[PDB]
């Protein structure tokens, strides 16, 4: 269905890497 | 998308390429929320000022996409609508308040390494994250330029903006059922959905979690990357109880 | 401007 593993991608979180810009979100997140 | 830049591969694997069958051509972004539903905004399918109402054959999803003109053997996935379902009070009328649809596909697609979906948020994140100041990020095939198109998809961080600076923005009557992003003029930075990423997704990456949830879907704005304007989306979680009714409904 | 896509499809 994909509602297990959802907003997960498998290039990136799946395998514990980020991307270039993840970051910037994360800094707004005070 | 204005002033952003190319996406990685797999950044985004829940975009969806809305794509007219006659004449071949991008109608719209979209997204992937399961193995058989795509979300994209009611404007992209049905707007009656241009002459705009497009059934079921009439288009195309395209998922696990990164070229905008290139067909991506072995990696795209190309799927055929069952049905489309637009929000019943979807105003194109005045303010495109409302401005959410969704497509059930004829089969369910394979997921991938380029091709996943993406989560819709409950009440508590929505709550967490929909403050201004916050970043989302908007993703999509359309335009560089408000007056040009892009070899890959395209990626811009934009920050929530608060509702009276929104309201303050535009003559058009906003609505708890939008919100807008964007940098503000004293803030220097700069970037824009535009035309041809109607129907997109804005998402968040919730620090709770460490999963990207759908916020929005890129709607309306007045130009694009204009100082003093923002951009507008649908506000995903606010339209929840019809989504759900939809999919429980029909699936 | 778009590449053809397999006929399958139309
Ligand atoms: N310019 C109009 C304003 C309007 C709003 C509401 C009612 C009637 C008119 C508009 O934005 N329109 C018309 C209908 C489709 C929509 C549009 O083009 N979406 C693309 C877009 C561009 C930049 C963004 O940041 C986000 C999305
Ligand atoms: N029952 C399915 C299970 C499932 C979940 C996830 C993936 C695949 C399957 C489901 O609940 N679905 C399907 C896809 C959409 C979702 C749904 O309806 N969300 C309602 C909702 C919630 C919060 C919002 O902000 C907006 C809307
Ligand atoms: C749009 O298309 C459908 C089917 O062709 C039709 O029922 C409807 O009246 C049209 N116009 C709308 C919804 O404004
Ligand atoms: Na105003
Ligand atoms: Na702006």
């Amino acid at each position: 269905s994909g509602e297990a593993d959802c907003g997960l991608r498998p290039l990136f979180e799946k395998k514990s890497l980020e991307d270039k810009t993840e970051r910037e979100l994360l800094e707004s997140y005070i | 998308i204005v002033e952003g830049s190319d996406a990685e591969i797999g950044m985004s694997p829940w975009q969806v390429m809305l794509f007219r069958k006659s004449p071949q051509e991008l109608l719209c972004g979209a997204s992937l929320i399961s193995d058989r539903w795509v979300l994209t905004a009611a404007h992209c399918l049905l707007y009656p000022p241009w002459d705009k109402n497009f059934t079921e054959n009439d288009l195309l999803v395209r998922i696990g996409k990164h070229s905008r003109t290139r067909y991506e053997r072995n990696i795209e996935k190309i799927s055929m609508l069952e049905k489309i379902y637009i929000h019943p009070r979807y105003n194109w009328r005045e303010n495109l308040d409302r401005d959410i649809a969704l497509m059930k596909l004829k089969k369910p697609v394979a997921f991938s390494d380029y091709i996943h979906p993406v989560c819709l948020p409950d009440r508590e994140t929505a709550a967490s994250l929909l403050q201004a100041g916050y970043k989302g990020r908007v993703t999509g095939w359309g335009n560089l330029k408000e007056t040009g198109q892009p070899s890959v998809l395209q990626v811009v961080n934009l920050p929530i903006v608060e509702r009276p600076v929104c309201k303050d923005s535009t003559r058009i009557r906003i609505t708890d059922n939008m919100f807008c992003a964007g940098y503000k003029p004293d803030e220097g930075k700069r970037g824009d959905a535009c035309e041809g990423d109607s129907g997109g997704p804005f998402v968040m990456k919730s620090p709770f979690n460490n999963r990207w949830y759908q916020m929005g879907i890129v709607s309306w704005g007045e130009g694009c990357d204009r100082d003093g304007k923002y951009g507008f989306y649908t506000h995903v979680f606010r339209l929840k109880k019809w989504i759900q009714k939809v999919i429980d409904q029909f699936g | 401007d778009f590449e053809e896509i397999p006929e399958e499809y139309l």
